[PDB]
């Protein structure tokens, strides 16, 4: 009665500033179609970036899992 | 020669010495989420500096969203006053940026499956969901994303030298796998 691989999603959280929920941010904003941060290439590719190598990373963000 | 990485963001972790009941954390916390589907731990953001962090109910939390040390410092320092504001004795301590996050472009293109051909026993390349490159720099341990547009990512250092020295150490084994 339980889960397999306790943790969160953080591959976003040592890309830049994101809610542990998924959701990468950047500190400063952009109201252009195309300047300073990532283009939708990373974003999206962060939610699945676990698996490659992030995955040490990920759980290197939030050892949520001695509670 | 001549590029050096720029820092775009940094991650530390700090300990309140406390527990927490995440679920008044978050109710009592004017900007906090806490999301049962994803983990066991609340979510607290501020836009000064405008950053986001995650505390856990052992006190132990992690602030990301800084760009350099005394960024990161006062960031912190919000979230721990956050709990202390609401009633609760969390404290400010075991500070550390142990993820620093960079960036540059090389000014030219590289070859994605170059640098996977010579590297396969260190870098990652998946043309089935990541059309970049990843390459785990042994020493120091870091990740670097390399596209053929030539930005360049530096992520999971822990000290400025080291991303400094993750590109210097990568530099070179993108120009000889360049692509133009």
């Amino acid at each position: 009665e339980g889960s397999i691989g306790n943790g969160l999603d953080l591959t976003g959280i040592l890309f830049g500033n994101i809610d542990s929920e998924g959701r990468l941010l950047q500190d400063d904003d952009g109201e252009g179609r195309g300047g300073t941060g990532f283009d939708a290439e990373l974003r999206e590719n962060i939610g699945s970036l676990s698996k490659l190598g992030l995955d040490s990373m990920l759980l290197e963000v939030i050892d949520l899992k001695e509670a | 020669s001549g590029i050096v990485p720029t820092l775009q963001n940094i991650v530390a972790t700090v300990t309140l010495g406390c527990r927490l009941d995440l679920k008044t954390v978050a109710l009592h916390a004017r900007n906090a989420e806490y999301n049962p589907k994803r983990f066991a731990a609340v979510i607290m953001r501020i836009r000064e500096p405008k950053t986001t962090a995650l505390i856990f109910a052992s006190g132990k939390m992690v602030v990301t969203g800084a760009k350099s040390e005394d960024d990161s410092k006062l960031a912190s320092r919000k979230y721990a006053r956050i709990i202390q504001k609401i009633g609760f004795a969390a404290k400010f301590t075991d500070f550390k940026i142990q993820n620093i996050v960079g960036s540059c472009d090389v000014k030219f293109p590289i070859r994605l499956e170059g640098l996977a051909f010579s590297h396969g026993t260190f870098s990652s390349y998946e043309p089935e969901l990541f059309p970049g490159l990843i390459y785990r720099m042994v020493k120091p341990k870091i990740v670097l994303l390399i596209f053929v547009s030539g930005k360049i990512v530096l992520t999971g250092a822990k000290q400025r030298e080291e991303i400094y020295q993750a590109f210097e150490a990568i530099y070179p084994v993108l120009s000889e796998f360049r692509k133009m």
